[PDB]
């Protein structure tokens, strides 16, 4: 039946879908491959820290050792300075 | 050198952490 | 006295082919209700939600997505059709809670059996100015 | 109370987007916040002041040091009327070459915006000249900020 | 089943009795005004027939007989356009000197400073040159004295009076009945058939007698009054022989299906007329035969009294799927039934039309001398343009009214529409992500360019220099069309229109008339907005008709009618929830789009199309061809389109032209004039108002029609009028000032 | 004979089943991605998740990004694909953070379309998305690795 | 949940009850007016706050009154 007060996640639709429910297709050693080299990203909290601590040293180094050929902010003005309208 | 370095500071990893941190204490459960 | 029939599960349901307008995952985690009626024969009937479905010969029950939603095909059953309905409100628990009719009776006929509830004896004008509750929880009408 | 925000227990059991947003919006009301005295009351706005005044110390404070340390201030005092003074510098990856080379004036060596404040005029006038008497003047308004 | 004339004789009596109740036809207005609310009420309700009554065959009446005075005031306006052609008008020196004289229907009187309206437009006439066309239209239908056009406008104006009288006669002489209304295939029968087939067959008959030879003596350069009239045409075939060999034989080629020999006067040549600028006369008498036949054939699909021919409701009923159910089964039931339904699908089929005919009449210029007269031109596009947007919104209108009033799944059911009701949230919630994607995929590409150009990067921008979105479909739709002649089209002698087919650019008077039109990115990004805003107009419209019913909000929506400002401020707040509201909301995007389409039309006209051209041949275009690198910025189009292409509107103070910067302004004014009415609500001004009355009851003069604001619904109608008047008459007198000083 | 059917049989149920929702060829494809894969630890399909993107990534940055047109950097633009990896695995954590405590078991559905009793999906507990977080970033940089260390024989490198 | 309040005012035409599309209100014993009846608000947790009741009220001033107040997902009407 289609209403049953007992059940309630087969009356209100509560259904996995398109969840496969088989076993791993990913066969082993390669499963314990990146289970042993993944693991340490695993605990969310330290890789919050490891990311915003991380990513942002790593912002802070490529912005303070950018090249005047890449950036032309660092490259400065390469001409004469112009004049202003009645000013400097 | 110093804008290099404050300019994404303030303007990258500045905003990142606030809004992180902003939507932790918006979405918590006492 | 007044006994609210229980909720009668197995009871059929009309005929309707299906709509985005159902239920979601609010009914699952939150609450739904549930609208039953007596119906003289088969008809057909506009859903609150979807298009067009079929009154089954018999008793009907109907699970919506709001109260509303229940009160609005109500009033439209018993207003086209001549049709008495009760609805319910159910908890993701299986736990039921009977709504409306709620003393049997419908709320727009009055019935000795009901307590008042929000009713303040005075003319409106008479409420007291925000001044007079302030730094008090109290609102100038809850008196 | 039991979330964000706490001092609005209707607004934290909205389970809408709504609670976030009237959670900002109503922040500073404090009379329309729960268990809100009059004591309280006055005792907020009082710490809201201070924070206030710490604010605009602080900016101007930053308005000084920037002049002083990226500004034309001094170049300024000798021709008053030909030195476009000078906000700050600008310092944005986005830039192309020309953005860097127009913007590079008032006699700087990257680019700058030109200040339309009026500061120099008035700092000029009450008796600084040297960026050292900016900086002086920057470190004391820090000071009375914090 | 057998259909025949049905009427009743003197349902409604003629009597002033009622002219004299105001509201007469609500039962509710009738009883007259306790507040001013009522009058409002009753010009809102006005044409509202089937809130008046519920009679179907009442509606009906009332229907036809209110068409008759629309065909009455439209021989009315006409009759003023032939008779001003005739009166005070230019039109005969124009028909001598077309390349330089200006058209000018309209004098002015001398009063109050405004004679100097009254400009220069050539042939020792002052006056306010005209941009509807007439006088291309009277050329090209061999017209040619001031007299002719008094008997068009005397027959208009007989034609005004005959059509009133038919709308007084069948509302209350011989009123048809119920079932003359609804036999269907007799009006589409007698519409294919009788009206457009013999309409189409008519005019190719005046074009063949009067236009053809009288536009090639015009052509040959004689003159006007020397010109034979064009019944001496008729009557001696020796005029026509001459100009045309092909009338010495009789119409024995007709009959003896020697059509061949008429190749002399009925042509497949196609592009334009190098002397005129417009299309072969020859081609258009021809095409008008060919539509006569093709409606003529049309109109015996529909059986009526004599068994052969199709009934609609067999062919509906037979066409149904695996995915639609029975769909299509009962469509004949509701179309037979609502009228909202059929005004509905002719008023998106009839604007869809106006604005195919806006494309089509610019790049296939119809009409002698009327390609190179670019305030014509651009005066044209424009207004069919705005035409077609105003009857589509209407088209969605009508589909929410016909969804609140008309549908009834109990009685007159329909499985395609009840399966898209089925699944609305659906259909408009990919509706939705298909706008978000355009808007973004469009729109942020300018906002892309303006940035990287701000920054001087304009390598890095979206350019036919930089980085280029070449519409490589169009173009190669564009060199097939250019390819057609002689080879998928081997009668047509020329491209289809000039603004496919390379090189053969048409000169007039020394301006261009049409040469190829080029397509690069920023037509690609120009198009992908217009894509945009059609879908996001469509969004708001359709959501406003598959909702109006119901919605997860507020089950019971249609019990609230077509056009209520809301439900209240609970559920969150429910403002413009109404079908009506969508409507009103759909009018501004509506607003949009077309506003963009036309700025994308004059922009790219008058940078790579319009222009004056060398004795050598060099063309320079009346903007520098600007629109490559200049639209596809918004900074571009603010300065090189907005900025600069208004100097002629603000500058025309002193001048004829001075009207139009009065206008301009003006249309400023009460564009502005609407936010106060867009932005507020009702309830401020109702206290306001209680101010004001107080001070009236003060002294001994408050009106008993007590004085109130106006409705929501009003506040947001008068808001969106006033919106819309002012965008489009300040476009309006832009254009007009722009192409009639650098044009 | 009709194509759209009411989802699961249940009419009253939000939903439609479709050729595009309920097709065998549709119904396996996603039951084979690795989100769909409800008894698999999530490290794996973090992991496989996080190499098909981070691969996919380094395209458009590398072929639309400012220094696209010198090939000297322009190669070496996939960094911006390994920092857009660093963001999205912040998102996630704080998603997850956000959604799952300690101790509370998954969310995800425990029956199946058919009607049987399920084992949830542990994706839906804090520690199951941790790991799927873990492993998308390592898959994720590993990805944008990957595609960058191919530069040669490509119709567009 | 929104407030919602009748006052003595009321005359007991029922109108407040017939409007409301989530049964909030009922009509009560009383001896105040005619009709014998005074309206209440007893399952205000259901109330939308649409206002059709004070919409449908003939006193002059109102005898419903909605206090518009803490939002809840019944009052904000979602069915989601
Ligand atoms: C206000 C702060 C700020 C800063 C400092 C930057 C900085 C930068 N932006 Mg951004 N931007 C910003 C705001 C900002 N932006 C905002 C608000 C928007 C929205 C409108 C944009 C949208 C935008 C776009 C669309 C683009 C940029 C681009 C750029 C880069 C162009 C210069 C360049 O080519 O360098 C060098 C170029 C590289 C590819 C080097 C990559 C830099 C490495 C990966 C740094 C590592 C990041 C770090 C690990 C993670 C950061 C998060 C951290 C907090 C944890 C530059 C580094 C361009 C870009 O990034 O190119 C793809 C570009 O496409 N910006
Ligand atoms: C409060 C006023 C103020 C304002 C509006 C600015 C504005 C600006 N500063 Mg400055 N700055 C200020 C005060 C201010 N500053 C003070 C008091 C100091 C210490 C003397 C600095 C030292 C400083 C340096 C070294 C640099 C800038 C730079 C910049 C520019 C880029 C933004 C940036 O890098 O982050 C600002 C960096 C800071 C260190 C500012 C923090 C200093 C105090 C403690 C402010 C308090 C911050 C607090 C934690 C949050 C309070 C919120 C707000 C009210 C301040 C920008 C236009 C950069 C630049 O010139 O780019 C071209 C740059 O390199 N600032
Ligand atoms: C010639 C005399 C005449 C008389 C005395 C009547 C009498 C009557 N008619 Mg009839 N009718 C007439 C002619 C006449 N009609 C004509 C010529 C037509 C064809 C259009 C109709 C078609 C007709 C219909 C369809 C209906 C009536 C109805 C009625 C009755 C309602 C009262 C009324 O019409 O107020 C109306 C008073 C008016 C002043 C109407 C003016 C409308 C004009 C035509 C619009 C002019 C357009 C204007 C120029 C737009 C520019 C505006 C601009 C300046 C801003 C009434 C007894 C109605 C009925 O049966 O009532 C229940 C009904 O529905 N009549
Ligand atoms: C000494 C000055 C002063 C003081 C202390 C107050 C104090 C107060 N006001 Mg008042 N008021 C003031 C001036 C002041 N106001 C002025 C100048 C105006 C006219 C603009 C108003 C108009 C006003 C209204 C209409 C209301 C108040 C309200 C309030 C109370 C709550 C404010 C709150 O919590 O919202 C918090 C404020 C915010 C979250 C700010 C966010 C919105 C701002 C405007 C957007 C900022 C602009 C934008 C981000 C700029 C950046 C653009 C970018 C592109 C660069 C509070 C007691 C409210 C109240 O409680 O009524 C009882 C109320 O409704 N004020
Ligand atoms: C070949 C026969 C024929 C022709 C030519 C027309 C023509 C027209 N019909 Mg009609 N109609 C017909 C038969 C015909 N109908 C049949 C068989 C039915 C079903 C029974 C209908 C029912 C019908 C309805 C319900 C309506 C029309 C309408 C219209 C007008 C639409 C607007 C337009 O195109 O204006 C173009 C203008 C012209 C072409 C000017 C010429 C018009 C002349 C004077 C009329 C010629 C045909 C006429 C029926 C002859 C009868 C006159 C005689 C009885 C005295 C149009 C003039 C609308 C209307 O009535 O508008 C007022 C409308 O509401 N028709
Ligand atoms: C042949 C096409 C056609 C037809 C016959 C109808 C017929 C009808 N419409 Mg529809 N509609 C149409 C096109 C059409 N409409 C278009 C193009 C739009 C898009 C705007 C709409 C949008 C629409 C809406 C939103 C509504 C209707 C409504 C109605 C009904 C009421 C009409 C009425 O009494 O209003 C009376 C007419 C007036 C009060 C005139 C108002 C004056 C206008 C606003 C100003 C005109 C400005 C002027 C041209 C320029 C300035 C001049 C000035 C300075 C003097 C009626 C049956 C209404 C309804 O309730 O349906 C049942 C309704 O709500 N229509
Ligand atoms: C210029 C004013 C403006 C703008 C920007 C919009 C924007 C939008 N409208 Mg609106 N509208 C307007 C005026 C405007 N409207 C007015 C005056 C009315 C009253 C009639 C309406 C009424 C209206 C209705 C009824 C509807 C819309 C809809 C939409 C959306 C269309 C989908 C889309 O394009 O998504 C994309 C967004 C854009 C094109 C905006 C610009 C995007 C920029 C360029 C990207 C920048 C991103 C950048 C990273 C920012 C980050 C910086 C960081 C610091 C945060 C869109 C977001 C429709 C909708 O809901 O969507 C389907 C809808 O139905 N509008
Ligand atoms: C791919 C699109 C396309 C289009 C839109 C046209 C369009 C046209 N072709 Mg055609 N044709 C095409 C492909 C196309 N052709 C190709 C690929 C070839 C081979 C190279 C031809 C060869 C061809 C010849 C020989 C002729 C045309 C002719 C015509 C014109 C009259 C149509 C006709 O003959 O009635 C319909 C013809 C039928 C056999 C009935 C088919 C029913 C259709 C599908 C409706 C017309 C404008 C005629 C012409 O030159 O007119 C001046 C003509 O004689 N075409
Ligand atoms: C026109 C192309 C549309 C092809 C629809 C394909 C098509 O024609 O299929 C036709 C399909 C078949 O229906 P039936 O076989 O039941 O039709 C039989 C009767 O209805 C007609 O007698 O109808 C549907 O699939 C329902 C519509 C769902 C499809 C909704 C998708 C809408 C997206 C379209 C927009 C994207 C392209 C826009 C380009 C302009
Ligand atoms: C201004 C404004 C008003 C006030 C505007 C009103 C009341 C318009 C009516 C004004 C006219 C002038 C009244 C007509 C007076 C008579 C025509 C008599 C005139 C006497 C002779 C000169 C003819 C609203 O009522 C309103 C309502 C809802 C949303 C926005 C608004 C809004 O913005
Ligand atoms: S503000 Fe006006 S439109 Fe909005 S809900 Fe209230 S009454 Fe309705
Ligand atoms: S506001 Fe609406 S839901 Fe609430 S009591 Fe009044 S009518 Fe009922
Ligand atoms: S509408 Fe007013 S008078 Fe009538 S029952 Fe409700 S509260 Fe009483």
């Amino acid at each position: 039946v289609y209403f049953d007060l007992e059940d309630l996640g087969n009356t209100t639709g509560q259904w996995d879908l398109y969840g496969s429910d088989a076993p791993s297709p990913y066969n082993s050693l390669q499963s314990k491959f990146f289970e042993t080299f993944a693991a340490p990203f695993t605990k969310r909290g330290l890789l919050l820290k490891f990311l915003i601590l991380g990513g942002g040293s790593t912002l802070a180094y490529f912005s303070a050792t950018a090249s005047g050929d890449i950036l032309p902010i660092k490259k400065g003005p390469q001409l004469p300075p112009q004049l202003g309208p009645r000013l400097g | 050198n110093l804008p290099s370095l404050f300019v994404p500071l303030v303007g990258l990893l500045f905003p990142a952490v606030a809004m992180a941190s902003l939507f932790l204490h918006v979405e918590k459960r006492l | 006295g007044f006994t609210p029939p229980e909720l009668d599960p197995n009871t059929p349901s009309p005929i309707f082919g299906g709509s985005t307008g159902g239920l979601l995952r609010k009914a699952q985690v939150e609450e739904f209700y549930v609208i039953t009626w007596e119906s003289p024969k088969e008809q057909i009937f506009e859903m609150p939600t979807g298009g067009a479905a079929i009154m089954r010969e018999g008793p009907n029950l109907l699970k919506l997505a709001r109260k509303e939603q229940c009160l609005a095909l109500g009033t439209r059953l018993r207003s086209k059709y001549k049709i008495k309905y009760q609805f319910y409100r159910v908890f993701p628990s299986g736990e039921v809670q009977y709504l409306h009719p709620k003393d049997g009776v419908y709320p727009e006929k009055v019935n000795p059996g009901r307590q008042g509830v929000g009713v303040n004896f005075r003319s409106i004008g008479k409420n007291v100015s925000p001044i007079e509750v302030k730094f008090t929880g109290k609102q100038p009408y809850d008196l | 109370a039991l979330r964000f925000p706490r001092f609005s227990q209707g607004l934290a059991q909205d389970p809408t987007t709504r609670r976030i947003w009237f959670g900002i919006a109503t922040a500073h009301d404090f009379e329309s916040h729960d268990d809100i005295t009059e004591g309280r009351l006055y005792q907020n706005i009082f710490a809201s002041h201070f924070g206030q005044l710490a604010i605009i110390f602080l900016w101007t404070s930053g308005n000084l040091f920037h002049v002083a340390w990226q500004g034309n201030f001094e170049a300024w005092v000798q021709d008053p009327l030909h030195v476009r003074p000078i906000a700050h510098a600008i310092w944005d990856p986005h830039f192309g070459q020309p953005a860097v080379e127009a913007f590079t004036r008032g006699g700087a060596l990257g680019p700058v915006n030109i200040a339309y404040s009026g500061v120099y005029q008035w700092w000029y006038t009450i008796g600084l000249r040297t960026n050292e008497d900016l900086y002086t003047g920057a470190i004391f308004l820090l000071f009375l900020s914090f | 089943p057998e259909v025949k004339i049905l009427v009743d004789r003197d349902p409604i009596k003629t009597s002033f009795e009622q002219w004299a109740k105001p509201g007469h036809f609500s039962r509710t207005i009738a009883k007259g005004p306790d507040t001013t609310t009522w009058i409002w009420n009753l010009h809102a309700d006005a044409h509202d027939f089937d809130s008046h009554t519920s009679d179907l065959e009442e509606i009906s009446r009332k229907v036809f007989s209110a068409h008759f005075g629309q065909l009455s005031i439209i021989f009315l306006w006409l009759s003023g356009m032939y008779f001003h052609g005739a009166r005070f008008s230019n039109y005969e020196a124009w028909l001598n000197d077309p390349t330089h004289i200006r058209p000018s229907a309209q004098v002015v009187w001398p009063i109050v400073g405004q004679e100097i309206l009254n400009g220069d437009v050539g042939g020792g006439f002052r006056g306010i040159q005209i941009t509807s066309g007439f006088f291309q239209i009277w050329r090209a239908s061999g017209i040619t004295s001031e007299l002719q056009l008094y008997c068009t406008a005397i027959g208009a104006l007989v034609f005004a009076a005959l059509m009133l009288f038919a709308g007084w006669f069948h509302y209350h002489k011989a009123a048809p009945k119920l079932v003359w209304f609804q036999d269907v295939e007799s009006m589409l029968n007698h519409h294919l058939a009788g009206l457009l087939g013999l309409g189409s067959l008519s005019w190719a008959g005046h074009q063949v007698h009067v236009s053809l030879p009288i536009n090639q003596f015009l052509n040959a350069g004689v003159d006007p009054k020397e010109i034979p009239l064009p019944h001496e045409f008729i009557l001696n075939r020796d005029l026509l022989a001459q100009l045309y060999p092909s009338f010495a034989e009789g119409a024995t080629p007709f009959f003896t299906l020697n059509w061949s020999k008429y190749a002399d006067f009925l042509t497949f040549r196609g592009g334009l007329d190098p002397l005129t600028g417009g299309l072969w006369l020859t081609d258009i008498a021809h095409h008008h035969l060919a539509i006569a036949i093709l409606f003529l054939i049309a109109g015996h699909m529909y059986r009526t009294n004599w068994g052969i021919g199709h009934g609609i409701k067999d062919i509906l009923e037979a066409h149904k799927g695996p995915f639609t159910g029975q769909g299509h089964k009962g469509l004949y039931e509701i179309l037979t039934t609502s009228w909202h339904a059929q005004l509905s699908i002719n008023l998106a089929m009839l604007g869809s039309l106006t604005i195919i005919v806006a494309h089509h009449m610019y790049a296939m210029p119809p009409y002698p001398y009327l390609a190179t007269d670019y305030g014509t031109q651009l005066s044209l596009f424009t207004h069919h343009m705005w035409i077609g947007g105003f009857l589509i919104v209407g088209a969605a209108a009508h589909a929410a009214i016909f969804m609140v009033r008309d549908y009834d799944p109990t009685t007159r059911y329909n499985d395609l529409l009840d399966r898209v009701l089925r699944h609305r949230d659906a259909i408009i919630s990919h509706l939705n992500w298909v706008c978000i994607f355009l808007g973004f995929h469009s729109f942020g590409l300018y906002i892309h360019n303006d940035t990287m150009s701000a920054l001087g990067r304009p390598q890095d921008m979206f350019s036919d220099t930089a980085i280029q979105l070449q519409p490589v479909f169009a173009q190669w739709i564009q060199n097939t069309h250019a390819l057609a002649p002689g080879t998928t089209a081997p009668g047509a002698t020329t491209s289809t229109s000039l603004t496919w087919g390379g090189g053969d650019l048409v000169s007039v008077g020394g301006k261009v008339a049409l040469l190829p039109i080029p397509l690069g990115t920023a037509d690609f990004l120009v198009h992908h907005i217009h894509a945009f805003t059609i879908h996001v107009t469509v969004l708001i419209l359709l959501k406003g008709v598959l909702f109006a019913r119901s919605s997860r909000l507020i089950p019971d929506k249609a019990n609230l009618g077509f056009r209520f400002p809301c439900d209240g401020p609970g559920r969150g707040g429910t403002c413009q929830v109404s079908a009506w509201d969508h409507v009103f909301l759909g009018l501004f995007w509506m607003y949009n789009a077309i506003s963009v389409v036309i700025f994308h039309f004059s922009w790219k006209m008058q940078s790579d199309v319009w222009g004056s051209i060398n004795d050598q041949g060099v063309v320079t275009h009346i903007t520098g061809g600007n629109f490559a690198q200049s639209s596809i910025t918004i900074n571009g189009w603010l300065r090189d389109f907005l900025w600069a292409q208004a100097s002629q509107v603000i500058q025309s103070y002193g001048s004829s032209l001075s009207a139009y910067g009065l206008f301009f302004l003006g249309a400023h004014f009460v564009w502005a004039f609407s936010l106060m009415f867009l932005f507020s609500g009702r309830g401020y001004w109702q206290e306001l108002i209680e101010s004001i009355v107080w001070a009236h009851n003060k002294l001994k003069v408050a009106p008993a029609t007590q004085p109130r604001a106006l409705s929501i619904v009003q506040g947001r109608a008068v808001g969106v009028t006033h919106y819309l008047l002012g965008g489009i008459a300040t476009t309006w007198a832009f254009f007009l000032a722009r192409i009639i000083a650098v044009g | 004979y009709q194509v759209v059917q009411p989802i699961n049989g249940d009419p009253f149920i939000g939903s439609l089943e479709t050729p595009v929702t309920s097709s065998p060829l549709v119904a396996w494809y996603l039951s084979n991605l690795p989100g769909y894969r409800t008894a698999v630890n999530p490290l794996l399909r973090g992991i496989e998740v996080g190499l098909a993107h981070g691969f996919l990534l380094v395209g458009p940055f590398v072929k639309a990004g400012p220094l696209r047109n010198t090939e000297i950097a322009g190669q070496a633009g996939s960094l911006a694909a390994g920092g857009l990896v660093v963001i999205l695995s912040i998102c996630l954590t704080i998603y997850g953070i956000s959604s799952f405590n300690e101790g509370d078991p998954s969310t995800a559905p425990s029956l199946t379309l058919t009607g049987r009793k399920k084992q949830p999906d542990q994706l839906q507990t804090a520690d199951g998305w941790a790991k799927f977080t873990g492993g998308f970033f390592f898959g994720g940089i590993s990805g944008v690795i990957w595609a960058f260390f191919l530069l040669y024989v490509l119709d567009l490198p | 949940s929104h407030s919602v309040k009748i006052y003595d005012t009321c005359i007991g035409c029922t109108q407040c009850v017939r409007a409301c599309p989530t049964d909030v209100l009922e009509m009560i014993p009383w001896g105040g007016c005619k009709a014998k009846q005074i309206a209440s608000a007893p399952r205000t947790e259901d109330c939308v706050g649409c206002k059709r009741c004070e919409s449908a009220c003939p006193t002059d001033f109102l005898s419903v009154r909605v206090y518009l107040w803490h939002e809840t997902t019944r009052s904000m009407g979602l069915a989601y």
